[PDB]
């Protein structure tokens, strides 16, 4: 198996390939969260360079994690979809085995504890 | 059980522990494993405890009605026909291991009997569970003119090696000499090697310690 | 077919008083009707003031002492040489035992010393690691045989106060020491008379504060 | 067991190792397997103790009895009365007895009958879970019409060999000799035959 | 065993024997079948003493950690859920247990769940489980209103034990009783049945069977 | 389907100055499910008591048995029969079911009316006499009943003492056994009086 | 079969009988009365064995009544018990024993008490004030040590017996469709019709 | 799970003031055929310890080889193997017995019943049995096989107890023990005459004795025995 | 567990599932839900192996969950079968399989049809008007063969199933404590509450 | 099966009968039994014919790759690598193997393996279900440091015994001779062996 550490210490204590990560976020369409009195609202841009596009197909920014939860990101479109399916799998399981859906600190700290996995795992960025 | 036989100048001794199983658990601490055929043949019994009472008791009932009716003595190959022949025909479901012993007109004899009716001659013969330590000390120790108390002690030496090896069997240890031209002796009891020690403490309890529901005069006249 | 179980038979005997614990074990090893040895001592002292008896399949038994002394080892390297309390011991006990569930120690266990308020304890384990603390316990062969008797004279039970109508029961005391050896003594020899695995000898392990000492009695032989 | 009978110039002589057993515990190592149904007319004894001896017994009564009416009985006789309670009883018995005897007109003769209560009538017979091992042995060394001392030390060699493989045999060997003259009973000490 | 669980009007009702059975010895008269898992949390056991034991005190060290990960007690559901997934993996092994998960949660209010070595799981009201269930049935079962006090309620939980104990070769030694409410478990005492059979019969005027 | 073990129960007798005891505790059951508290398994004929443990069918048979076969006896004989007498004829009937015997622990106790001497004996359920100086025990809490009596036994106790040791031997042996139990009776026999008393004994 | 139930009280002998006949998958029978009538102040009820049940049970009733009509005299309750025990230990060594268990409730009019005798298929025999055989002891022995009274009336016993019923309905397994009640006092024995 | 096949019986084997003694005959039985006759089945590990073994030939064989590779491996970087570090008859036992726990653990055991007798280096006895379900046990006397029925008891005669020990010399020990082995050929019926007898003594150190044999027996006394009863001639 | 059925209509599926939770000589539970919703328009019931049952329910229904939010899309009631038979099928040859035996009641919302399917523990699939697993349908089969028509009403197939329901509460040996009845038709699932 | 191998002066020869069954039904009379795994190291086979040929040719391919590196290797090593395939699997194999070879420095050796896997280093060896049968002629018959003649007319006789008693035997007696000189092949046929 493919072992190198990939995420590592430089001199001065940064990750470089987690604060890449970061830089890649930057360049990901923006994504806003507000939460008013009795409700949340996700807003999402949708860059224009793309006419032609099938709305009805293409890949919706905001996705359901579960029938209560909403996920949205910026950064890399093909990694997003890895964490959505495991968060997805986990929404299942939690109703699975506790008899109750997750909570949003639940989910929020499990697909967390996912992305800092890959920061000090062999292998992976 | 250990159980054995031996032959001496003028007669023969037989011998036997006192310890009656159920399982692990003694039954029995000082039980009578030497039965009397008639008063000069005497029979040593392991195995199935009431088997052997049994078979012994209904062998020795017809050996008294044959005595009377020959106007003889019993021989011991008698008791040693008749026991085989019963018991062969019960096909080892009657659990008795003998050895048969006696004096008679004819001499002094020893001999075995098998649950399924095999019988042996020998000068010294030992059955039961501990008749492996028995036979060891009999293998070890015998020899050919043994005196009466020389047979004796020997006898009661290979019992003794099944009391303390043998977990089938313990307690005492009794003996029957049958000599020629004399009485037979039961020795019953003959050693005692395993007397109980004093308790530590006397457990006799303050009377009205058991709880009392009910009390009544039980009639036993007519 | 290959059977990986035996039976070695003996009996063991666990007792606590207010300030002390005893865990007594006859010293007969067996094997069927045969005797392996007349002195295999079964009770051992482990550290940290704990006895510890694993009493039916020696081969489990020996592994599991061995498995427990080491345990105590190690407890002590990973916990500052902190000593290992009875209750510790016990739950401890309880995973070595149910970690072999399903290929049981073929054992009833015993661990006798002091709780952490100095007062007498004695824990008892059944083959897959179910325990339970208690003033009193026998296990092995005879266990059936003396635990009854304990039931009737540690815990005073069916005894009632004289004169008050099976109304008001006989009060609950601890025993001294002498006392319970008296017991223990009285426990083993009747237990030996009717068992055919128990008997030889009898070692003695109390525990107080000022360590473990030993006591040794001999028992029939037979 | 390991037992055998041969016949020869003057009649047939009879053989057998001393041990009964249970398992591998000896039982008696000084047993007589070879046994009278008559005067001249003997058995050796192999499988079941029990069965044996009933079958021997019940055997030797017929025979008294048939002398008591009839007179001397054949060795042929003898073998049939023995044939009719092993084959009759063939479900209940674990019994393999040779009989040997002799006659004045027919002289020496051996008959076996194994388990399934067969009679064959043979010049030497072997019988026993020591038999297996000189089967070779006795056929290559068996000749008819040998003489009484030939005979034994052929009989002494084999029950020697069969003795040092079979541990269900040993003890001594006995040997009964049935002749003209009479009966003449033989025993063979470990210390002779075990360094032959 | 005979152990049982009631839910009514003023909460749960957990009443159990203490004798521990190796064939027909009496092993022992002092077994604690009750497992106080949290201070809101019971479990009872019933079929092999150690199964119940080791893996009920192994649940109450995951319901610790629940907490512990989630900052918040964790639901009688939840709870017994772990416990019958548990035994679910061990499905034919031979494990041998009938327990019940009693306990209160502001979500929930008071909630019993059945769970047993061949995997079932169950919440319901009554549950009564162990070799002596029947026993303990047949009493609880004719004389349960939901409308039952407090003081009521413990006794007919308490009655119920003794039913059993009494006719169950395999029940006896002692009652051990529970009460559970919004503010958590409360134990009612250990109750040997050598003395409460007699002081129940006198005054009751019951066990009419049994020689006075 | 162990027949010595469906109904469950235990006997128990003692020796002692001038007299003896035996007792028996008060359950019937099937299997785990107890049925009755009243089932006494102590008989007498004449002076000789007879306990019997084991299934109860044959508990109840061998009474009605023995009370026909002491009745008949005591109308030839013209006398009572003597506690070795009874010994002897509950040895010979047993054994006459050998191969298909009565699934039973029978205990004699009582006084030779003749000599004055106490008398008590057990048999295996084909008929093995097992005499003793000391105690005979019965039943489903025979182990527990050995260890109890073993201990508990000294020689020549005194009638009321005798009750009080025989009493605690069964109570506490009883409470061991989950087939032995639900009440119990002591019978206490002296040359010309008895006096039977029933225990209190927890009713688990 | 299955269900056999007995209360006695102060002046009578309750039995009640599940009236359900299954014979596989399929209830063959809801009306079925497991009881025969012995003499006019004694009946049997019984379960067990299909076929072994009625014949036994008939068996046993053509026995009482012959004796009747030769003493021109009414067997006590425990003669009955005790010829019916005898019968099956007799049973219980033969080649093919009669499977099957019996309750015996009687007036004994010598003494002018109810009676009832639990009698087993080996023949085990007790006198009680209630008794129940096969799994409904499981339920109701519990349910009667804690409700009944010695001194109860006729009435009370019936309520009694409904509360017993009424568990088996909640608790057993099986549809035993109901059972036949009957009575047994001074005035012989009578049907309760709606139960 | 095995079967045994080529067998070897009896192992026996006591202290004495100075050291132990043990022996075992020169038999590999097959079933009922005694088929090899040269066997040797005591096996001395350097010059102060014998171990003894019974049951299975084949993996007797095998515990040869492994105590074969043990004395090779305490060689190994132990400049005092010959002295202070080498192997002691305990050391010996327990590496043994674990084995033996382990094989019956796996459900695939050794079939054997070992004795390891020996002296340790502070001049004290060592005696002690393991066998295929890995139980241990020690004992003035120990036995495997027919020995532990008929050997023990003999044996048991001279040493009942640990006081019995001091007061039993070389010569009584020896002697109880060649006699034990004649009885065994006379009772065990898959005995030989022809056995080895090994002596651990304090003092003289090993001493191993090759191609004995059971003799001074007595068989006299068969001549007079005949039939099985009734039977005079 | 012991008996579901179920009836395909004109409009509707329609499942019955018995009450009863028995072990051993006890009836636990006379309200158990035999039933899991897998999705809005597909409804599941289950019977078998204590333990299997719920935990095979559970698991088919969190993977249908688990499909619906990953497309945000309802699976058919023909894709959802497949799929729970193909599960069976692969556990038929497992180390312990599963033993349990379901029934099927959907709405597929593309087609406007009920749609009913048996599966049994070995994933022996078949689409039926009716449908019944263990010894139930050897009443039920025989008796909708008779009365069913293709064209019935929600309220004729509740009564179809009426009949059902007392002929199995007729003939059957065990008390099964009622059904709980449920519908799937186009408006989603709902329960009968009065049955 | 009935085989054998013995040592003599010059070497070592190896013997068998040429008899493969499948219960009474002969599938092959003209079997080999004698297996070469080294040019001066052979078998004898019996037991089950697919265990020992399964074996032995592990054996000969252990032993190719043995001398490939280390040149001839010894009859000793031969026999251990039988052994170790024979007892490490035990529990799979029903195969009773005879070891034969020659050296120069020890010259003819003979180790035999039973079912169990244990060794036997023997001046000769008998093996099979015909082996049995001679024991007692084997044992009465053989001497230490025979000529060839004697050898093969000892294996010759020995083995004509063994296929008259055991029905499993038969065929032809095949045997092969391990000297200095090299190896020979001599096989006997009924007609010869029969009337001996
Ligand atoms: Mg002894
Ligand atoms: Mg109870
Ligand atoms: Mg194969
Ligand atoms: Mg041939």
């Amino acid at each position: 198996g493919y072992d190198r550490a990939l995420s590592i210490f430089s001199p001065d204590g940064h990750i470089f390939q987690v604060e890449y990560a970061l830089e890649a976020v930057k360049r990901g369409t923006c994504a806003v969260g507000v939460k008013g009195k009795n409700c949340v609202v996700l807003g999402c841009e949708r860059r224009s360079t793309l006419k032609l596009q099938d709305t009805r197909i293409t890949p919706s920014k905001v996705s359901k994690i579960d029938s209560h939860v909403v996920l949205s990101f910026s950064g890399l479109n093909a990694d997003s979809r890895i964490l959505i399916e495991k968060a997805r799998v986990e929404a299942q399981s939690h109703r699975l085995t506790l008899e109750d859906p997750v909570t949003v600190e639940y989910l929020t700290r499990y697909v967390a504890g996912v992305q800092q996995r890959y920061t000090q795992s062999g292998g992976v960025r | 059980t250990t159980i054995v036989g031996v032959k001496f100048n003028n007669g023969v001794v037989i011998a036997a522990d006192t310890r009656s199983t159920q399982g692990p658990i003694v039954a029995d601490k000082n039980c009578a494993k030497l039965h009397r055929i008639s008063p000069k043949i005497w029979c040593a019994g392991a195995g199935t405890a009431a088997d052997t009472e049994a078979v012994t008791q209904l062998i020795g009932s017809n050996i008294e009605l044959h005595s009377l009716y020959t106007s003889r003595e019993p021989r011991v190959v008698s008791a040693l026909q008749m026991l085989k022949q019963h018991l062969f025909k019960y096909q080892g479901h009657i659990g008795a291991y003998l050895i048969v012993a006696g004096v008679d007109p004819t001499g002094s004899h020893l001999f075995s009997i098998h649950a399924e009716g095999s019988t042996d001659v020998g000068y010294y013969l030992s059955l039961g569970s501990g008749s492996l330590a028995a036979m060891a000390v009999l293998e070890s120790h015998w020899k050919q003119d043994l005196t009466k108390e020389e047979a004796i002690k020997l006898a009661s030496d290979a019992i003794q090696a099944g009391i303390w090896n043998d977990l089938g069997s313990g307690s005492n240890v009794d003996v029957c000499v049958m000599e020629i031209g004399k009485d037979a002796e039961y020795l019953r009891n003959y050693l005692t090697p395993n007397v109980r020690e004093e308790k530590q403490k006397s457990y006799k309890f303050p009377r009205g310690t058991t709880a009392v529901l009910k009390e009544s005069i039980v009639n036993i006249c007519d | 077919q290959f059977n990986p179980y035996g039976d070695n038979g003996g009996t063991i005997l666990g007792i606590a008083g207010e300030d002390f614990a005893v865990l007594a074990g006859d010293t007969r090893n067996i094997t069927d009707y045969s005797i392996n040895s007349r002195y295999e001592p079964k009770v051992f002292d482990c550290g940290d003031n704990i006895v510890m008896s694993a009493n039916g399949f020696a081969a489990d038994g020996d592994a599991l002492v061995k498995r427990f002394k080491n345990s105590v080892k190690w407890y002590h390297f990973d916990h500052n040489d902190k000593k290992l309390s009875i209750n510790s011991a016990a739950r401890n006990i309880q995973h070595l035992l149910y970690g072999k569930r399903f290929f049981p120690y073929y054992v009833h266990t015993i661990i006798a010393g002091l709780d952490e308020d100095g007062k007498g304890a004695v824990y008892s384990f059944d083959p897959v690691g179910s325990y339970e603390r208690e003033q009193c316990r026998a296990g092995g062969a005879a266990a059936s045989l003396i635990m009854p008797f304990l039931d009737n004279q540690v815990n005073f039970k069916n005894q009632y106060e004289p004169g008050t109508n099976g109304k008001v029961k006989k009060p609950l005391k601890y025993l001294s020491v002498e006392e319970v050896i008296k017991l223990v003594r009285d426990s083993f020899t009747s237990a030996t008379e009717r068992h055919i695995q128990v008997g030889d000898g009898l070692e003695i392990l109390i525990v107080t504060k000022d360590g473990v000492r030993k006591e040794f009695y001999e028992l029939k032989r037979d | 067991t390991s037992i055998m009978a041969v016949t020869f110039k003057d009649g047939v002589i009879l053989g057998a190792d001393s041990r009964t057993t249970t398992g591998a515990y000896i039982a008696n190592r000084v047993t007589d397997k070879l046994t009278r149904v008559h005067d001249k007319i003997w058995c050796c004894r192999s499988g079941s103790a029990a069965d044996t001896q009933a079958i021997a017994d019940i055997v030797q009564y017929h025979l008294e009895l048939y002398t008591s009416q009839y007179g001397t009985p054949s060795t042929e006789t003898a073998a049939s009365v023995f044939k009719e309670l092993c084959y009759e009883n063939k479900d209940n018995l674990t019994a393999g007895i040779i009989v040997a005897g002799y006659d004045d007109k027919n002289k020496g003769e051996v008959y076996t009958i194994p388990l399934g209560g067969s009679v064959h009538k043979l010049p030497y017979a072997i019988a026993g879970s020591g038999s297996t091992f000189i089967y070779g042995y006795c056929d290559k060394n068996f000749r008819e019409n040998m003489s009484k001392e030939e005979t034994v030390d052929f009989i002494k060699h084999s029950l020697s060999q069969a003795i040092k493989w079979d541990g269900s045999s040993g003890g001594v060997i006995r040997m009964v000799v049935l002749t003209a003259a009479g009966v003449e009973r033989l025993i063979f000490y470990p210390d002779e035959y075990e360094q032959l | 065993t005979t152990t049982l669980a009631f839910r009514f009007q003023g909460g749960i009702i957990v009443a159990v024997d203490s004798r521990a059975t190796a064939g027909n010895w009496v092993a022992s008269q002092t077994v604690k079948k009750v497992i106080e898992i949290n201070p809101f949390l019971l479990g009872t056991m019933a079929g092999g003493a150690a199964d119940c034991q080791f893996w009920e005190t192994w649940l109450g060290s995951q319901c610790r950690l629940h907490e512990l990960r989630e900052k918040e007690r964790i639901s009688v559901a939840a709870a017994s859920k772990i416990l019958s997934n548990l035994v679910y993996q061990y499905k034919g092994a031979g494990l041998s247990m009938g327990t019940m998960i009693c306990g209160y949660t502001r979500k929930e209010g008071p909630t019993i769940y059945y769970v047993d070595s061949d995997g079932t799981r169950l919440k319901g009201d009554i549950f009564c489980v162990g070799s002596g269930q029947t026993f303990a049935y047949g009493v609880l079962d004719s004389n349960y209103k939901w409308d039952l006090s407090v003081e009521d309620a413990l006794y007919l939980g308490k009655r119920s034990i003794l039913a059993a104990a009494h006719r169950d070769a395999y029940s006896g030694g002692s009652v051990n009783l529970y009460h559970v409410t919004e503010d958590g478990w409360i134990y009612h005492g250990n109750h040997d049945v050598g003395e409460l059979f007699w002081k129940v019969k006198e005054e009751e005027g019951s066990f009419n069977n049994v020689i006075g | 389907s162990d027949p010595s073990s469906i109904n469950g129960g235990i006997v128990v007798a003692m020796t002692g100055k001038d007299c003896v005891a035996i007792a028996c505790d008060l359950r019937l059951g099937s299997q785990s499910l107890g049925v009755s508290n009243k089932f006494e398994k102590i008989f007498h004929y004449g002076h000789v008591f007879l306990g019997i443990t084991g299934l109860a069918t044959d508990v109840t048979t061998l009474n009605e048995m023995f009370r026909y076969k002491t009745n008949l006896y005591k109308l030839k004989e013209e006398r009572a029969i003597e506690p070795e007498t009874f010994t002897q004829l509950v040895s010979s009937s047993l054994y006459e079911r050998r191969f298909g015997p009565y699934f039973v622990g029978p205990v004699v106790a009582g006084i030779n009316s003749k000599s004055g001497k106490p008398f008590i004996a057990g048999f295996d359920l084909i008929g093995c006499i097992d005499e003793a100086k000391d105690f005979i025990v019965s039943g489903t809490a025979s182990d527990q009943l050995f260890g109890m009596c073993e201990s508990l036994y000294e020689p020549n106790l005194e009638p009321e003492d005798l009750f009080e040791t025989i009493s605690q031997a069964l109570l506490n042996a009883a409470d061991r056994d989950a087939l032995s139990g639900w009440g119990a009776v002591v019978y206490i026999i002296k040359k010309d009086e008895v006096v039977k008393r029933y225990l209190k004994m927890r009713q688990d | 079969m299955d269900i056999i139930l007995g209360i006695r009280v102060q002046d009578s002998v309750i039995l009640a009988s599940s009236k359900a006949v299954t014979r596989g998958i399929s209830v063959l029978k809801d009306s079925d009365d497991k009881t025969r009538q012995l003499s006019p102040h004694t009946l049997m009820s019984f379960a067990g064995e299909a076929g072994d049940t009625v014949q036994f049970a008939e068996y046993i009733q053509a026995n009482i009544q012959l004796y009747s009509i030769r003493e021109d005299y009414e067997l006590s309750p425990q003669a009955v018990s005790s010829f019916v025990r005898q019968e099956l230990a007799k049973s219980i060594r033969s080649r093919r024993p009669y499977q099957v268990n019996v309750l015996i409730g009687g007036y004994d009019k010598k003494k002018n008490k109810p009676e009832l005798y639990q009698i087993d298929y080996l023949g085990t025999k007790v006198e009680l004030p209630y008794g129940a055989h096969g799994y409904s002891g499981f339920y109701t022995f519990s349910l009667l040590d804690h409700h009944y009274r010695p001194d109860m009336t006729t009435e009370e016993g019936l309520d009694l017996l409904k509360l017993c019923v009424q568990e088996l309905e909640k608790r057993m397994p099986m549809d035993f469709k109901g059972v036949i009640v009957k009575i047994v006092d001074k005035d012989g024995i009578r049907q309760v019709d709606d139960f | 799970t095995q079967q045994p096949i080529v067998t070897g019986t009896s192992v026996i084997s006591m202290k004495y003031d100075n050291g132990v003694i043990i022996a075992a005959d020169n038999l590999g039985s097959y079933g009922s055929l005694l088929r090899f006759n040269g066997v040797e089945r005591l096996i001395p590990v350097g010059d102060n310890t014998v171990v003894g073994i019974s049951g299975d030939i084949s993996d007797m064989q095998h515990i040869e080889r492994l105590l074969k590779d043990l004395v090779t491996e305490n060689a190994y970087d132990n400049p005092l193997a010959d002295a202070e570090e080498a192997l002691e008859p305990s050391y010996i036992f327990e590496y043994l017995a674990t084995v033996m726990y382990q094989r019956r653990s796996k459900m695939n055991p050794l079939w054997n019943a070992i004795i390891v007798a020996g002296v340790q280096s502070n001049g004290d006895q060592f005696l002690r049995y393991v066998n295929l379900l890995g139980v241990t046990y020690s004992s003035p006397t120990l036995a495997t096989g027919f020995g532990a029925h008929m050997a023990n008891p003999l044996l048991r005669k001279v040493v009942d107890r640990e006081s019995d020990i001091p007061k039993t010399t070389v010569q009584v020990a020896e002697e109880a023990i060649v006699n034990a082995m004649r009885v065994l050929y006379y009772r065990d019926a898959r005995s030989s005459r022809n056995f080895s007898l090994a002596i651990i003594d304090k003092n003289t150190g090993l001493t191993f004795k090759k191609n004995l044999q059971v003799e001074n027996m007595k068989w006299d006394f068969a001549k007079d025995i005949k039939g099985y009863g009734t039977q005079k001639i």
